[PDB]
RNA sequence: UAUGGAAGUUUGAGGACAGGUCUGUGAUGCCCUUAGACGUUCUGGGCCGCACGCGCGCUACACUGACGGAGCCAGCGAGUCUAACCUUGGCCGAGAGGUCUUGGUAAUCUUGUGAAACUCCGUCGUGCUGGGGAUAGAGCAUUGUAAUUAUUGCUCUUCAACGAGGAAUUCCUAGUAAGCGCAAGUCAUCAGCUUGCGUUGAUUACGUCCCUGCCCUUUGUA
């Protein structure tokens, strides 16, 4: 029944603590986001991380990957209206790191200010 | 893959300018550049058409020395060359198609770095 | 504050000697009228004083009759820097200061173009409203430079790895740049075990004369050890010495736990 | 509990005159996480008298 | 004369000049520099730039606590005329903000400025932890011609050191220190600025010359 720290989406998501504050350790998701998704998982917030079997995990991750259809009104996601396509993404642990990393490159190729700041600044 | 502006490709990259190009753009463009009613011909529209008209047969268009940094890159100046005066002489910058959604001021750097070494 | 780098250059030939002329008499006559400069032409001395009185290297008392002077805290400064340049050192000041509390760290250019550290000794840096002129800023801070200066030279002669004093004249001590970084600001280092094994044994080095450092806590020395702010040390004759032993050690037993995680 | 300490602690500690929120952490038990809930239940179920009612400092009794 | 006294510390606490005025004159003299070198003006940039040393601050290292509800408690203020300030109310939107009408040139309306700390009841449990939000990105807003070198506001994400601070030093004797917010001035936007205002509200002497710095006596002599 009791399960502690788990390894999925490449991150050692901690056990034995409050349910919201386990997910926040993942890059790209935080206190409000792990709050609201734990509301949208239809799981109580006073439950701990010792619970949450695999199906309860699959509902959470299932919601977060398509957040606009499980009632998130597209003002709550982190990286909305991408400059590539126009869609609304919520970038996650290693999508967020290279997603935010490549933006420097797309401001270097165009020769924008901030990219050149980080170019000659290093 | 070409420059999908925000899900916008080539023909409607070239003409949606100033009417509905400003519509699908971020917050500093839409209602913000419901304003931007400035002297946009200046010596800009005439050199914008004559200077890109001054690219015959695989050639840089004629660089425009100008006195602006604040103008957002328009879809008509896609593939232009513009000198951007940054406190010293008209420092020539080519315009690229991926440059839309940015300021003319962000390319010509005004200050030099501190240069230790 | 009290010190100034501006006017050093613009004095003329006789000046340094005229500004010296008050100094030899100073030890005997500590109030020096105008002709008392002459013996040691009729253009020479006051055009120097016109500098020295208006450039504040000599104080002035106003009277109808000839006026007695007594040399100014500012005036020894360049007189020092005169013999300083004349031993050899201090071609120019450096752009990195270096401003401390009681002492002035100055990147300074010795002959050969050696960037090095100058230290001007005078206390309570701000010139202070509360001082009696001629002694407190000069003469107290004058002696005390050599008091420290010949300690380090004596303490470096011991052989412990420390800074070596280069030059001292008239409350100015110059020594090595001693690059390294203090542990007060310490950022990262991997190997403590012999580092601190040196440290706690560096103490019995400090204690090899029957002395104890008392500044050995943080903000003193750098990864070469490079150690500074020596003067506070305590003798074996010094009565309370045993209390200060665990003070020094344990405070650096303290530090490592937080930052670099080591325990003896 | 973590394996057994519901049944274990619920027999182990009505020891002293006074239990509280932070006294239960002294005995190297579960922290104020769930032992505070355990104060609500055993407060409720007869054992310790609520001579407080509330949060941070909750003055209580022994098993009476 | 401790007593009584609102108050027994001055009740208490404050409110002629080598000063400025030839740059004030709508009084009154002397000496200096002149034309490709006397100016007007447009646009852009900077006044933010950073190995740094020095100094004023703000916020932190929490469990006398962080967060979520709920209680709802002041004073100083100040506001639109030849024009759009303060804004109630009514909608819209998470929010920022936007819209439609109102009152107040003001003890009246904003506004009882329904402020904050605070209080109660909950979770959190000693873990760089949920303290902390450094820095940076996305989107959405407002001002202003213009915010790019990030104005400021909002939403999400990213979570830096700091585990109580060395030698040194600043300030302070009662509704005061400290903590808390508010108004006004600068002002198209903009406090972390200043000057006032009230709310919660200590400890510790009530003296001394150890230092510090200042006043004031006596002393020696050109």
């Amino acid at each position: 029944s009791f399960q502690h720290i788990l390894r999925l989406l490449n991150t050692n998501v901690d056990g034995n603590i409050k349910i919201v504050y386990a997910l926040t350790t993942i890059k790209g998701v935080g206190r409000r986001y792990s709050n609201l998704v734990c509301k949208k998982a239809d799981v109580d917030l006073h439950k701990r991380a010792g619970e949450l079997t695999q199906e309860e995990l699959e509902r959470i991750v299932q919601i977060m990957q398509n957040p606009t259809h499980y009632k998130i009104p597209a003002w709550f996601l982190n990286r909305q209206n991408d400059i590539t396509d126009g869609k609304d993404y919520h970038t996650l642990a290693n999508n967020v790191e290279s997603k935010l990393r490549d933006d420097l490159e797309r401001l270097k190729k165009i020769r924008a200010h901030r990219g050149i700041r980080h170019f000659w600044g290093l | 893959k070409t420059h999908s502006y925000r899900g916008v490709d080539l023909e409607k990259l070239l003409e949606m300018s100033t009417e509905d190009f400003v519509k699908l753009a971020p917050a500093r463009v839409r209602r913000r550049f419901a304003r931007g009613m400035t002297s946009k011909p200046a010596g800009f529209m005439k050199k914008l058409r004559a200077a890109k008209l001054a690219a015959p047969e695989n050639e840089k268009p004629a660089p425009v020395r100008t006195h602006m940094r604040n103008m957002i890159i328009v879809p008509e100046m896609i593939g232009s060359v513009v000198g951007i005066y940054n406190g010293k002489a008209f420092n020539q910058v080519e315009i690229r198609p991926e440059m839309l959604g940015h300021y003319l001021g962000e390319f010509s750097i005004t200050y030099t770095p501190v240069r230790h070494g | 504050m009290k010190l100034d780098t501006s006017h050093m250059r613009y004095l003329t030939t006789d000046d340094f000697r005229v500004l010296q002329a008050v100094e030899q008499g100073s030890r005997s006559h500590e109030v020096v009228p105008t002709p008392l400069i002459h013996q040691i032409s009729q253009s020479g001395t006051n055009r120097a004083i016109s500098d020295l009185a208006k450039l504040s290297l000599i104080s002035k008392m106003r009277n109808v009759k000839y006026d007695g002077y007594r040399l100014t805290y500012n005036g020894i400064d360049y007189l020092a820097l005169k013999t300083m340049l004349n031993r050899d050192t201090v071609y120019s000041v450096g752009n990195t200061i270096g401003v401390g509390k009681e002492s002035d760290i100055y990147k300074v250019s010795d002959k050969n173009g050696n960037p090095r550290v100058m230290k001007i000794h005078r206390l309570g840096r701000t010139y202070l409203k509360k001082s009696n002129q001629g002694a407190n800023w000069m003469h107290l801070s004058r002696l005390a430079a050599n008091k420290e200066y010949q300690f380090m030279s004596m303490l470096y002669s011991k052989g412990f790895k420390v800074p070596e004093p280069f030059d001292n004249s008239r409350h100015i001590v110059v020594m090595e740049l001693i690059e390294g970084y203090p542990m007060r600001r310490l950022r990262k280092h991997k190997n403590i075990p012999k580092l601190y094994s040196d440290l706690m044994c560096f103490i019995v080095d400090l204690a090899n004369s029957g002395l104890i450092h008392c500044d050995f806590n943080e903000f003193n020395i750098m990864i070469k050890f490079v150690v500074i702010d020596f003067p506070q040390c305590i003798s074996i004759q010094h009565q309370d010495a045993d209390y200060y032993f665990q003070r020094d050690v344990d405070c650096i037993r303290r530090f490592f736990k937080k930052k670099l995680k080591y325990e003896p | 509990l973590d394996q057994e300490k519901y049944d274990r602690i619920l027999k182990e500690v009505p020891t002293y005159r006074y239990v509280s929120v932070s006294v239960l952490v002294d005995r190297l038990k579960i922290g104020g996480s769930l032992a505070r809930i355990a104060l609500r239940h055993l407060e409720k179920e007869g054992i310790i008298k609520p001579i407080s009612k509330h949060s941070k400092q909750a003055i209580y009794t022994r098993a009476t």
